RNA sequence: AAACUUUCAACAACGGAUCUCUUGGUUCUCGCAUCGAUGAAGAACGCAGCGAAAUGCGAUACGUAAUGUGAAUUGCAGAAUUCCGUGAAUCAUCGAAUCUUUGAACGCACAUUGCGCCCCUUGGUAUUCCAGGGGGCAUGCCUGUUUGAGCGUCAUUU
RNA sequence: CUAUCUAGCGAAACCACAGCCAAGGGAACGGGCUUGGCAGAAUCAGCGGGGAAAGAAGACCCUGUUGAGCUUGACUCUAGU
RNA sequence: GCUUGUGACGGCCCGUGAAAAUCCACAGGAAGGAAUAGUUUUCAUGCCAGGUCGUACUGAUAACCGCAGCAGGUCUCCAAG
RNA sequence: CGUGGAGGUCAGUGACGAAGCCUAGACCGUAAGGUCGGGUCGAACGGCCUCUAGUGCAGAUCUUGGUGGUAGUAGCAAAUAUUCAAAUGAGAACUUUGAAGACUGAAGUGGGGAAAGGUUCCACGUCAACAGCAGUUGGACGUGGGUUAGUCGAUCCUAAGAGAUGGGGAAGCUCCGUUUCAAAGGCCUGAUUUUAUGCAGGCCACCAUCGAAAGGGAAUCCGGUUAAGAUUCCGGAACCUGGAUAUGGAUUCUUCACGGUAACGUAACUGAAUGUGGAGACGUCGGCGCGAGCCCUGGGAGGAGUUAUCUUUUCUUCUUAAC
RNA sequence: GUCGAAUUUGGGUAUAGGGGCGAAAGACUAAUCGAACCAUCUAGUAGCUGGUUCCUGCCGAAGUUUCCCUCAGGAUAGCAG
RNA sequence: AUAUUGGCGAGAGACCGAUAGCGAACAAGUACAGUGAUGGAAAGAUGAAAAGAACUUUGAAAAGAGAGUGAAAAAGUACGUGAAAUUGUUGAAAGGGAAGGGCAUUUGAUCAGA
């Protein structure tokens, strides 16, 4: 046993999705996610990492509002309208 | 260069003792007024056997002096108490088997 | 070519909730032609009138807001406006310039004067 | 599993609806660099992991 | 869903996840003006929710769905 | 002698070298200072007439409003050509909005699209039950408000 | 049932170049070198003499101012007490 | 007779073989209670509502894991002569 | 000598063809190399003087990619086994139908499920790739269809355990601890109805929450129906919970029922706090009793098979849910 | 071999790397165990093995001395340009 | 005045030129592997313009052969050039247990110079 025989037993998932990350790394006896830390409230990256601290920083994603600050702050956060 | 088996005990992992099926602490009434000054009469209603302990034990039931409801107790069965005899606990109790004194 | 929003903005909140419902309307018996026409693209133009009608009864009712909280304090805070938190968490001119009294005295007393080197 | 948490019904929805070759108007349009679908899933092939 | 419409006086409609069979309900009921007996809903393979609306005796889903424009 | 083997050439293969390309990288320099409880970064799921993605967006969903430009978009379909016009556009700009489910993530939970409580309102006789709509309910700390606790303690009636 | 022959399908190990011997000498056991024996296309099934056949930078042994597991009044420390 | 449910028993233990939600009953006697009338939704009948998510199929010599449509592995119910 | 790039120069070469590549064609150099012709090709490139370097490959069990001989070779041999005909089709050992021969032999090669998978289910179209032969077939490819619940599950409970709070520790990420050294409380209602609430009569607490799709647990069955769903749809027939309610019944002039010696009976037959008790709720094995379903079997009422002979015969239908 | 109890087994749960777990084999701890896996320190160090890319011309060795925790290394003198 | 391998906006280089340069010139932190932490590719070029081959014919069909487009199909989306290994055909030659090499000449083929 030990190799071919042994992997016929897996079918208990020790990992499913994370809420916050949602990588499929949420041990579930843990409760904690392998990957993002959840449920701690900082997200979980080390120095050492470099390369999944790339994978998952600002930019990765669609910055849903970081992406208009620098516009805004570029007219001086302006409050009015057009004004034709 | 390895952590033995009695160093490994402390950490309590598997070590723990298996409680499931006890009966519950088994322990004198707390010392009150009534067995500091005189004695308050219980009634054993039940000698059950207590898993992991050779002993049986008795199951004594009190009147709760300031509240009016029943306090159980579980003692430990001294031999020759028996289901139905009154128990004895205080001071002023009587020197006989059972009795709490 | 669908609603303008200009042509909204002179109509009362009651004709923008009718024109609305009238707009939804539409637009179920659109998406009911859909299944059986093939690639009918009206559907874009009630779906963009439908948002302009919103848009433009959102921005009268946040304006009435406006109008009520004018002048007090303590607006609410989607209407308060949205500079970074930083800013928000900013002194004020009013703060960052109070001075005090012994510094308004000494540098009224002795402001950088104007000079030149002339030889 | 045949019960199924919704999370797992809702991310093999979105499976299912991805699993579709390259509609054939895309390779039309003007510059068009895509040949094919390159991230076609199959069961029997490549499983999800959830 | 056709024939559950000419057979069964149930109209089949897609209707919003977030939607119950209260709401449900309710809303053909205003949108259509008619009593509903019953609601069966159930999530598609697709992610959608489709519900079976079983209109009262009272009404005939055929001649509903001919109204608002499905035959 | 053929076949076969080997060598060379031509043409054809195999393969993708070379060459020439280059909306990419790399390094240097210059300038600027702007994330988030007013909910960020990140995630999930969705949204187009016809899209799986990338990109964009959030049930107002490849977007609404505003401003500028001044006739497109384009793979097809559709629409329009009044387009001498508050007006095309997958345009630019962007100050008004929307912004699902989440996430520091905030009613409690979350391997559940699980379970409460409060207010306003609508329907079912309906303050109590059920349901729909709208608005709320985290923690630490600060200032203040109100209601309190303690023979901690003052005065006063006594 | 294979092996075998056929239709279809179709890998791998391995490969300096290759493949007949005897003796000689030679890194002291040659497929090649020297001297002889010889030597005729293209091949099939078997076979286990040889290819000091393949598999793996010998695990034995030694060397390294290379470790590690373990032990002990080795040297130097240390949790605890 | 087989399978299965169940009953009353009997053997065994230095083993005596879960918990909680929940439901009922009893003790008690607070309180509320009748005469051109009071009392009772633990009796009968009658009215309304019951949300959300899952639900297809395989479950294995081809739908899971083992690089695969792998003689391996992977819990269980029914069970004819 | 040769290479990438740089300053200068030849007002160098070039779409009338740069570079590259191929060329048992020619020339120069001892050589590194250089030059020319021919073919191919399509957009750049070279001589000289200097500058500069990520500048020259046969190896490194080198790296990446590509390709051989081996070699049409090893082999495609476990799980008893296939055959005839027709249809379809360009094409059939392998598809479909029929016939026949076999097997699993109910601890199945049958019928369902749990985990897992995720559409593989089903239909239509369809064969380039995949199914180590084939293929018209497929768990493939393309396009669609499909999963219907008050009663089945989850949801709720707690189990081993997990884990906030109050606190304590730790520089800190965080650790301990789960009722603890805490002012940890909502629900009844006198009274209030300046408002059924605050003031105000009075009753109960040694504590979040998570943790079981096999434990605990409110309640649904039968018949039919689809290409594919069914305890979910349809038809019929029930039941539970929450709520609202009005009759009938019952009860009362001895106000809160009567009967039975009793065990107890009933259509009902007031009952707050508080307390107590029960159910939930429990091991294993052995024989014995009973039930259900199945098996076996008699008569009869049908259908089928064998019938040279024999066989009142062989096979099969005769069922009854929850409530 | 064993097959009714130190039995077999699902699921839930706990124990995590000088740690666990071990009816004890240095066994097992996801094909990894006399100290798992992942990333980083890290291009770790190597007196040791392998490789180290154009031509021609001229000159052209040493394996010896002394010292070294030196004996597969170096310094030093010698030989060479 | 100083720092700044992050962010935003710019200007550059004796830098690299698709096995190089960031891992990523492209739907690249993508596909994919792992329970997980993590690991992590490959992959640019028809042509000025699709003008992306109407039509005919053989084939069940894929396709072929023509025709046609184009400057070119010796550019046919298996697309610029198109090396080598390795391979087919054709032609030439040689071949008693390898082949290849050096010096020299014969023979065949081929060729410059004058
Ligand atoms: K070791
Ligand atoms: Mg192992
Ligand atoms: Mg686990
Ligand atoms: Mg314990
Ligand atoms: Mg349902
Ligand atoms: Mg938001
Ligand atoms: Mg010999
Ligand atoms: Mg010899
Ligand atoms: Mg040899
Ligand atoms: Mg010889
Ligand atoms: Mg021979
Ligand atoms: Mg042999
Ligand atoms: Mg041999
Ligand atoms: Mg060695
Ligand atoms: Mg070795
Ligand atoms: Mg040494
Ligand atoms: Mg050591
Ligand atoms: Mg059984
Ligand atoms: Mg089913
Ligand atoms: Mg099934
Ligand atoms: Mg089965
Ligand atoms: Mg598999
Ligand atoms: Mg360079
Ligand atoms: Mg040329
Ligand atoms: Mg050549
Ligand atoms: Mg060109
Ligand atoms: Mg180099
Ligand atoms: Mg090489
Ligand atoms: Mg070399
Ligand atoms: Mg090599
Ligand atoms: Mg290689
Ligand atoms: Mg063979
Ligand atoms: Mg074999
Ligand atoms: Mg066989
Ligand atoms: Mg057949
Ligand atoms: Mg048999
Ligand atoms: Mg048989
Ligand atoms: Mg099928
Ligand atoms: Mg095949
Ligand atoms: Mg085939
Ligand atoms: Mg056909
Ligand atoms: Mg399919
Ligand atoms: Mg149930
Ligand atoms: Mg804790
Ligand atoms: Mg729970
Ligand atoms: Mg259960
Ligand atoms: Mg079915
Ligand atoms: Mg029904
Ligand atoms: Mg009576
Ligand atoms: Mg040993
Ligand atoms: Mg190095
Ligand atoms: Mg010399
Ligand atoms: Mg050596
Ligand atoms: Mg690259
Ligand atoms: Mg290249
Ligand atoms: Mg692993
Ligand atoms: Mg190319
Ligand atoms: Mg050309
Ligand atoms: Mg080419
Ligand atoms: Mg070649
Ligand atoms: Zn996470």
């Amino acid at each position: 046993g030990k190799g071919t025989p042994s992997f016929g037993k897996r079918h208990n998932k020790s990992h499913t999705l994370c809420n916050r990350c949602g990588r499929r790394s949420f041990h579930v006896q843990k409760k904690t996610c392998s990957s993002c830390g959840y449920p701690a409230a900082k997200t979980r990256s080390y120095n050492w990492g470099a390369k999944a601290k790339r994978r998952h920083t600002t930019g990765t994603g669609r910055m849903r509002y970081l992406k208009h600050v620098s516009r805004r702050f570029k007219n001086g956060f302006q409050t009015g309208s057009a004004s034709k | 260069g390895r952590v033995i088996r009695n160093q490994r005990k402390g950490a309590g992992s598997i070590f723990t003792s298996h409680t499931r099926l006890r009966q519950g602490a088994a322990k004198l009434r707390t010392l009150d007024y009534a067995e500091r000054h005189g004695y308050i009469r219980g009634i054993v209603k039940q000698i059950v056997h207590d898993s992991g302990r050779g002993a049986p034990l008795a199951k004594v039931v009190f009147r709760d002096p300031y509240k009016y409801r029943l306090r159980e107790e579980i003692f430990i069965a001294n031999e020759g108490v028996h289901t139905g005899q009154f128990i004895y606990a205080g001071k002023k109790a009587s020197l006989n088997v059972g009795n709490v004194l | 070519a669908g609603v303008k929003a200009y042509e909204l903005r002179t109509k009362s909140k009651e004709q923008l909730a009718s024109q609305l419902v009238d707009l939804k309307k539409e637009l179920a018996e659109l998406k009911v032609q859909k299944l059986s026409r093939p690639s009918l693209p009206k559907i874009k133009t009630v779906r963009k009138s439908i948002a302009c009608v919103l848009t433009v009864i959102n921005e009268q009712q946040r304006e009435a807001v406006r109008q009520l909280y004018k002048g007090k304090k303590y607006q609410p805070k989607d209407l308060r406006a949205k500079k970074t938190r930083a800013l928000r968490r900013a002194l004020t001119k009013f703060e960052a310039s109070q001075v005090t009294e012994k510094q308004r005295k000494k540098q009224i007393a002795f402001p950088q004067r104007k000079y030149a080197i002339k030889a | 599993a045949a019960q199924k948490s919704f999370r797992i019904k809702q991310k093999m929805a979105k499976a299912k609806k991805q699993n579709r070759p390259l509609p054939q108007w895309i390779r039309l349009r003007t510059n068009n660099t895509i040949r094919y679908n390159a991230k076609r899933r199959n069961w029997r092939r490549t499983k999800m992991n959830i | 869903a056709m024939k559950k419409v000419e057979d069964g006086n149930i109209l089949v409609f897609q209707v919003s996840m977030k939607a119950n069979k209260y709401q449900i309900k309710k809303a053909v009921k205003e949108l259509y003006e008619v009593d509903v007996l019953k609601v069966n809903t159930l999530v598609r393979p697709n992610g959608t929710k489709k519900a079976y609306v079983r209109l009262t005796a009272d009404y005939d889903a055929l001649d509903i769905a001919n109204r608002i424009g499905y035959i």
